[PDB]
RNA sequence: AUGCCCCGAAACCCCCGGGCUACACGCGCGCUACAAUGGGCGGGACAAUGGGACCCGACCUCGAAAGGGGAAGGGAAUCCCCUAAACCCGCCCUCAGUUCGGAUCGCGGGCUGCAACUCGCCCGCGUGAAGCUGGAAUCCCUAGUACCCGCGUGUCAUCAUCGCGC
């Protein structure tokens, strides 16, 4: 009864792996991170501003 | 497509658009001579960066500039007699091919209605539709006052062509009548200094008021 | 014939036949086109030549469109509630059908019933600033 | 005849050029015809994100781009040549895929 | 002779040889292309070159990319360059320059990117 | 009498589920074809028992997507509108319409003095 | 001479008037009542529009070689207005072009390469280039420059 | 990350019905409708950013159709999304709240998901709102730029008329 139902679709299925929010999860080739968390890991991922 | 191919092959001997070479056409008033580009060119379209040139617009052909005015005339702050002018349905904006075809029909109409070189009649209309004095506000000791001021020739061209285009929009809007026939009327009425034409009438309005504000 | 009556309503002869039937509440553009093609006549001809035999041909296509080669999806109310047969309602027939549906929805107390009662939208339209 | 198609991919251009030079030197020292390194279309992964951490503020956005570059080396088949591409010192970011084509 | 032409995105590749005067755009005759204005633009350099060289050489041009206007302008560039390279004549080049400065130069203009804040309507478009 | 697509209410009772679905519009028939949930199925078991009298309980439900069939004609079911189980009695004209359209969840919105 | 040396409009008109005679190509009984495309707003006006479709579709098989139904739908698609929402580009109908392709396939003019598309038989090429060289003769007379 | 305070079967957690979409209304921003440039049939010059594995899905075949059965190739200059759109013409319609325009209803089909009436869209059918150029006043761009026209994709089964960027 204390289990969360199994969802493959919708926001409740997708969660950011770092922060844990249920909101903005960019999935370009499988990142699983929130949109703002993406900035605190930008330069470790190899990304560079141009 | 035979009319199309005929108009394709006729200007093989360098004729503006299709016909009516620029040699027979002259200029009457001495001021427009170094600013109207009457050089013989097959198409009135250069895609040129004459805006970047402080005065390089003088090198653009007159019909090209006329289309340049015609294609940007819809939707603005002017309500002449309380009307809103705008190209809601297939706007000429960015559709210079539509403008090309429409002013092509305009040349045809002026041919079949006057029987002369269209460029000559266009010269007549622009020469007779140019206002020659205007009003300017000058303040001294906080004392704003109006002043009669002479106009530069290039601005006279700009305003004349703008009257032509704005007249075409004005008559063609909200009528069963079609754009080309209207442009033909504005040109022919200005070329004979017909005051019913908006171009000549507003040339007269701008010349007046400035006439009295001395 | 400048004035032509078909199926209890009047049409003008100037407009073409597909456009002429458009004045029938119970015939549209596509419907007029396909019935006049079922008739074998171009819908483009002017409605001033509508002869009586062709008029009753159009009438009996309105009466029983499905038997005239028309498919069942081109009618306004396919699979009618009280019969289960696809038919095309004309004039007061449409009006009574929609009246019956309104009363039926009110009777069952559906959401659409109360929306129709209040003159309110049905399909999830938002009333905060529009309307 | 048989050819080996070697696809090298990396982010830093210098590592890819290093491995290309090593492969070219090895192919020439082994005396094997090698089709030179063909630089394939670099893939540009572009991501846009609003810089505002909250719903308050002017809408400012930032675009970041990965330029992942790739090269193709078509060499002729030679076992002595194929024994000297598994011993090469490969930088970590460089990925190499070596397939065979009739 | 092989010649190149670039306008915005369209690219014109032209091959000029001796022949009856058969000029073909992507394999199609120049006289049948439905846009008449594009036909004018394509025909301008060989209008100005002369009937003699028009009939003397054969030019096959393939145009790819851009729009029809870009294709036509790139084709115009390609015919101009092909004619001047085939003849190697200075007077034709100077007449071409006098007609317009791009016939051997071209347009170095390219499109700008769409900046943020309602990027949809163009680069320099912002909200109200 | 009452009819639905040319069949009287008895003619609706005797027909099987396949054709009973055939006489429904696209949405309700497609929902039937794609199956029912097990809460829905057990609620159908309970209402079958109540129709046969074994289930004496006042019947309550929360499934707002339950398409009412002819077999539900003639019983009072209480659907959860948002606070409690508001009651509704199923009529012969009720066939072919979801239960959820019959529990008023959103309330009447009238206008007071503007501020 | 070939289709490539002649305008598309005139050539499709010639193929349409020529194929109107052939009995294997015919508009089905549901053709006069169903518009040529989903995106279309009104019904077709002329009653020859079916044969034109055929006259065009075979020309497509003359140019692209293998053709299927979905790509034909995307090509024949167009812009439809969505009321308050903006105009959108939509695909055309599929059954009409599928029937036209089947009628042509029974006509022997086109054939099916399963798993690659519909290609054009040599006989279809002969008929198309015969019409095209007919038109090229006519336009050579009208326009001598086409001799080049 | 966290100063401080507060609840501890709760100020905890889980499950579900509804709400977050509710209206006499005020305001902002985008989308479209306010035609003869025009709506409809047919031909043709055309890209491009990127994406695709329960996916791109070409393609055979059936069904109007949304789609179903089979199916090649593809984990990226290899296959697909693939068509751009703007445009012109051979032809039709003839200045009208209409052949504009589709909101608004009801019908019957399609996709998704446990399920969409609160709470998706589309496919076709009778139906056709207001709108036919809008005051004081009013915001912003200035050369591949304004104007104007569309493609694609992010997030994502669907939802955005949005943002992005081509």
């Amino acid at each position: 009864y204390n289990k969360r139902k199994p969802r493959k679709f919708g926001k409740g299925a997708r969660r950011c792996i770092r922060c844990g929010q249920y909101g903005p999860i960019i999935r370009i080739q499988g990142l699983m991170l929130c949109r703002h968390c993406f900035r605190e890991v930008a330069p470790k991922l190899g990304f560079r501003k141009y | 497509a035979k009319p199309l191919n005929e108009r394709f092959f006729i200007p093989h001997e360098i004729k503006v658009m299709g016909r009516w070479s620029t040699e027979d056409v002259e200029v009457r008033d001495p001021s427009l001579k170094p600013y109207i580009n009457l050089e013989p060119r097959l198409l009135p379209h250069t895609h040129g960066r004459h805006a970047k040139k402080h005065f390089g617009k003088a090198n653009v052909h007159i019909v090209e500039r006329l289309i340049n005015k015609i294609m940007r005339s819809g939707g603005s702050h002017y309500k002449v007699a309380g009307h809103f002018m705008r190209r809601e349905h297939r706007s000429l904006n960015s559709k210079k091919v539509k403008a090309y075809e429409v002013v092509k029909e305009a040349f045809k109409i002026i041919e079949q209605r006057t029987g002369k070189n269209p460029i000559q009649v266009l010269v007549w209309a622009i020469e007779n539709a140019a206002p020659r004095e205007d009003t300017t506000s000058v303040m001294f000791g906080g004392i704003r006052y109006h002043v009669a001021v002479d106009i530069s020739p290039m601005r006279r061209l700009d305003v004349a062509l703008r009257n032509i285009a704005l007249g075409a929009s004005a008559k063609c809007y909200r009528n069963k009548m079609s754009f080309a026939e209207a442009l033909a009327e504005e040109i022919i009425l200005a070329a004979n200094k017909d005051p019913k034409s908006y171009a000549y009438s507003k040339k007269l309005e701008i010349e007046r008021i400035a006439e009295s504000s001395r | 014939r400048h004035i032509v009556r078909v199926a209890g309503v009047d049409l003008d002869g100037n407009k073409q036949l597909r456009w002429a039937l458009t004045a029938i509440k119970g015939i549209g553009i596509n419907f007029a086109t396909m019935v006049c093609r079922v008739a074998g006549l171009d819908p483009f001809m002017k409605a001033g030549y509508l002869t009586d035999e062709q008029v009753k041909k159009i009438e009996e296509i309105l009466a029983d469109p499905v038997a005239h080669g028309i498919p069942r999806w081109a009618v306004n109310r396919p699979k009618d509630y009280e019969t289960g047969r696809d038919l095309h309602l004309i004039t007061a027939k449409l009006d009574m059908a929609i009246r019956e549906d309104i009363m039926r929805l009110r009777r069952i107390r559906a959401y659409r019933g109360i929306r129709h009662e209040l003159g309110l939208p049905v399909r999830g339209q938002r009333t905060r600033s529009n309307f | 005849m048989q050819k080996a198609r070697i696809k090298i991919a990396s982010t830093n251009v210098r590592s890819l050029d290093e491995v290309a030079n090593q492969i070219k030197q090895i192919a020439e020292r082994t005396g094997v015809r090698m089709s030179g390194p063909i630089p394939l279309p670099t893939k540009r992964i572009r991501i846009t994100t609003r810089k505002s951490p909250d719903g308050e503020g002017s809408a400012t956005f930032d675009r970041w781009e990965l330029r992942v570059h790739k090269r193709l080396i078509d060499i002729e088949a030679d076992e002595r040549a194929m024994r000297q591409i598994m011993r090469i010192r490969v930088p970590e970011d460089v990925t190499i895929e070596i397939e065979l084509i009739s | 002779i092989q010649t190149t032409g670039k306008r915005k995105t369209a690219i014109a590749r032209a091959v000029i040889r001796e022949g009856k005067g058969r000029v073909r755009i992507n394999g199609k005759p120049v006289e049948i292309i439905e846009p008449e204005i594009a036909r004018f633009t394509i025909l301008e350099p060989l209008i100005l070159a002369g009937e003699e060289i028009w009939n003397s050489v054969d030019i096959d041009v393939k145009v790819e990319g851009g729009g029809f206007m870009g294709q036509a302008e790139a084709a115009r560039m390609a015919i101009a360059r092909a004619l001047v390279e085939w003849t190697g004549d200075m007077s034709l080049k100077e007449k071409f320059m006098k007609y317009d400065r791009t016939m051997l130069v071209g347009d170095p203009r390219r499109t700008e990117p769409h900046k943020p804040n309602r990027s949809t309507k163009g680069p320099r478009a912002k909200r109200q | 009498e009452f009819r639905y697509r040319g069949y009287t209410l008895e003619q609706l009772m005797n027909m099987s589920l396949e054709e009973l679905a055939r006489l429904f519009p696209a949405r309700q028939r497609r929902s039937l074809k794609r199956g029912l949930t097990p809460e829905q199925k057990k609620l159908l078991r309970k209402i079958r028992l109540a129709k046969k009298g074994k289930y004496k309980k006042p019947i309550r439900t929360h499934c707002r997507d339950m398409i009412i069939l002819p077999e539900m004609v003639g019983l009072t079911i209480y659907v959860h509108n948002g606070k409690e189980f508001v009651p509704v009695e199923i009529k012969p004209e009720m066939i072919g319409h979801y239960l959820g359209e019959f529990a008023p969840t959103r309330k009447k919105v009238e206008h007071g003095a503007p501020g | 001479a070939t289709v490539y040396d002649v305008p598309g409009d005139l050539l499709v008109e010639r193929v349409a008037q020529r194929l109107k005679e052939i009995p294997e190509i015919k508009p089905p009984e549901w053709a006069p009542f169903v518009k040529t495309g989903r995106h279309k707003e009104r019904l077709p006006e002329q009653e020859d529009w079916w044969y034109y479709r055929v006259a065009s579709i075979l020309r497509r098989v003359y140019l692209d070689g293998p053709v299927g139904i979905e790509r034909l739908r995307t090509y024949y698609g167009g812009r439809k207005n969505r009321g308050h929402a903006p105009e959108k580009f939509y695909k055309a109908g599929g059954s009409i072009i599928r029937k036209a392709l089947q009628q042509l396939e029974a006509a022997g003019f086109v054939e099916k390469v399963p798993g690659k598309g519909r290609v054009i038989t040599p006989k279809g090429r002969s008929f198309l280039d015969k019409i095209a060289t007919e038109l090229k003769k006519e336009l050579e007379e009208i326009i001598p420059e086409l001799k080049k």
